[PDB]
């Protein structure tokens, strides 16, 4: 079983700058036929994996020349000379020299850009959900950077931590931002006993705040 | 265009059976080896099984050997993966993958297999009304994954963000937002469309002003 | 992939 060790785990690189991914195998990938079956693959958000490189350095049809694979034996590199936004996503090496085929653990490439604050929208429970006894208050944080943002919920001025569910998109190749949704789920019983509901967003800096009164 | 289209995924109990299929087009199917590769929640890729072009030789990882059977019907351009004695660890996205250049080249879109004792349940879909205006859809209490969300049956896509589902108590919740110019809403209507193949159910909710 | 070779 050939172990494919891929590094770094995540890479954050500015458009126009080089990126470099390493892949090391626990045995040589030189087959007795003289060829080296080391491949690289890219999975973009919302897409199926696509091969970029095969036989160490051969580019798949339509892969731009800024991608170059190199290496031999047990040490291999993928270099991107001049990063574009379309390059973001999950990169995997994998070997076809020994049985069984094995994959590296992947490297997530993120495009690094300037910090951007989210556009925040808050939504009270729908009347339909309320009828069934539930009361989710939804906050959308759209188009921010970096990904690591904090959401704080308040009810009548007091932080509420339980019953909050958060979910982030992958990076948008359009503008290199992220979006995320935060949902505070109460019962209707509790929801109807309180007046003000607030979500606050920040990375660290006074937060962006959206509030409504029931 | 090489196209690989998987189906047959969904919810199956531990110990039970499920057969996946993959329809190939855009190439001479019988000339190519084929393989199944799965991807887990941590985005780890794991080879499952392979079959040579003439279907004479089959290969399995130690994880599934004795449990899964890969096969193909060349006259139907179809690859199959018969899974049996399923384990919760088998839960994953399964890809149909073509073998070429000495390597795998084309990957399908993948089909989701969930091994669980929980029941199938369709989503509840709740419309979320408010220069640009942001509108929303809350998709709550369904199982298993996936659902697909579109807006105006796919005619609106530029301003759309759909958030990955989060699991709580073998129930999933997801949401989606769409942003349109505020001068066009509500005059030009906006509807979220949610499809849940596992319960064979779709729901459309118009976003109406409060 | 090695298995196909
Ligand atoms: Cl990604
Ligand atoms: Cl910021
Ligand atoms: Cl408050
Ligand atoms: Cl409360
Ligand atoms: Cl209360
Ligand atoms: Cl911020
Ligand atoms: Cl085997
Ligand atoms: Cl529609
Ligand atoms: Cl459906
Ligand atoms: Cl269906
Ligand atoms: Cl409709
Ligand atoms: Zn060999
Ligand atoms: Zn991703
Ligand atoms: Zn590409
Ligand atoms: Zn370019
Ligand atoms: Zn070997
Ligand atoms: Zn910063
Ligand atoms: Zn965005
Ligand atoms: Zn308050
Ligand atoms: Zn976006
Ligand atoms: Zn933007
Ligand atoms: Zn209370
Ligand atoms: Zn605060
Ligand atoms: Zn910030
Ligand atoms: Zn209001
Ligand atoms: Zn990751
Ligand atoms: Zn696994
Ligand atoms: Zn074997
Ligand atoms: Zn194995
Ligand atoms: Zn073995
Ligand atoms: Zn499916
Ligand atoms: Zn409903
Ligand atoms: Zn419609
Ligand atoms: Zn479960
Ligand atoms: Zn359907
Ligand atoms: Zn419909
Ligand atoms: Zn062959």
């Amino acid at each position: 079983y050939v172990v494919m060790t891929q590094t770094p785990l995540t890479l954050s690189v500015t458009i126009g700058q080089p990126a470099s991914i390493s892949c090391k195998s626990s045995q040589s990938l030189l087959d007795s036929d003289g060829k080296t079956y080391l491949n690289w693959l890219l999975q973009r958000p919302g897409q199926s994996p696509k091969r970029l490189i095969y036989l160490v350095s051969k580019l798949d049809s339509g892969v731009p020349d800024r991608f170059t694979g190199s290496g031999s034996g047990t040490d291999f590199t993928l270099k991107i000379s001049r990063i574009e936004a379309e390059d973001l996503g999950l990169y995997y090496c994998w070997q076809g020299t020994h049985f069984p085929r094995t994959f590296g653990g992947g490297t997530k490439l993120e495009i690094k850009r300037a910090d951007a604050a989210p556009t925040v929208s808050i939504f009270p429970p729908s009347s339909e959900q309320l009828t069934s006894g539930g009361a989710s208050v939804v906050c959308f944080l759209n188009n921010f950077y970096p990904k690591d943002i904090n959401v704080k919920w308040k009810i009548d001025g007091s932080e509420r931590q339980n019953g909050v569910l958060n979910s982030w998109t992958d990076q948008d190749s359009k503008d290199s931002t992220y979006s995320m949704s935060s949902t505070l789920t109460l019962t209707k019983d509790e929801y109807e006993r309180h007046n003000s509901y607030t979500c606050e967003a920040t990375h660290k800096t006074s937060p962006i705040v959206k509030s409504f009164n029931r | 265009e090489v196209k690989l289209v998987e189906s047959g995924g969904g919810l199956v109990k531990p110990g039970a059976s499920l057969k996946l299929s993959c329809a190939a087009s855009g190439f001479t199917f019988s000339n190519y080896g084929m393989s199944w590769v799965r991807q887990n929640s941590d985005k780890r890729l794991e080879w499952v099984a392979s079959i040579r072009s003439g279907g004479g030789r089959t290969y399995y990882s130690d994880n599934v050997k004795g449990r899964f059977t890969i096969s193909r019907e060349n006259a139907k351009n179809t690859l199959y993966l018969q899974m049996s004695s399923l384990k919760s660890e088998d839960t994953a996205l399964y890809y149909c993958v073509r073998y070429d250049s000495g390597s795998s080249d084309y990957w399908g879109q993948g089909t989701t297999v969930t091994v669980s004792s929980a029941k199938t349940t369709p989503p509840s879909v709740y419309p979320l009304a408010p220069s640009m205006v942001t509108l929303g859809c809350l998709v709550k209490g369904y199982f298993p994954e996936p659902v697909t969300v579109t807006w105006n049956s796919g005619s609106l896509s530029s301003g759309v963000h759909t958030f990955p589902a989060v699991l709580q108590s073998d129930l999933y919740t997801l949401s989606s937002s769409v942003t349109v110019p505020s001068s066009t809403w509500p005059s030009e209507t906006v509807t979220c469309n949610v499809a849940h193949p596992a319960s064979s159910t779709k729901v459309d909710k118009k976003i109406v002003p409060r | 992939d090695a298995e196909f070779r």
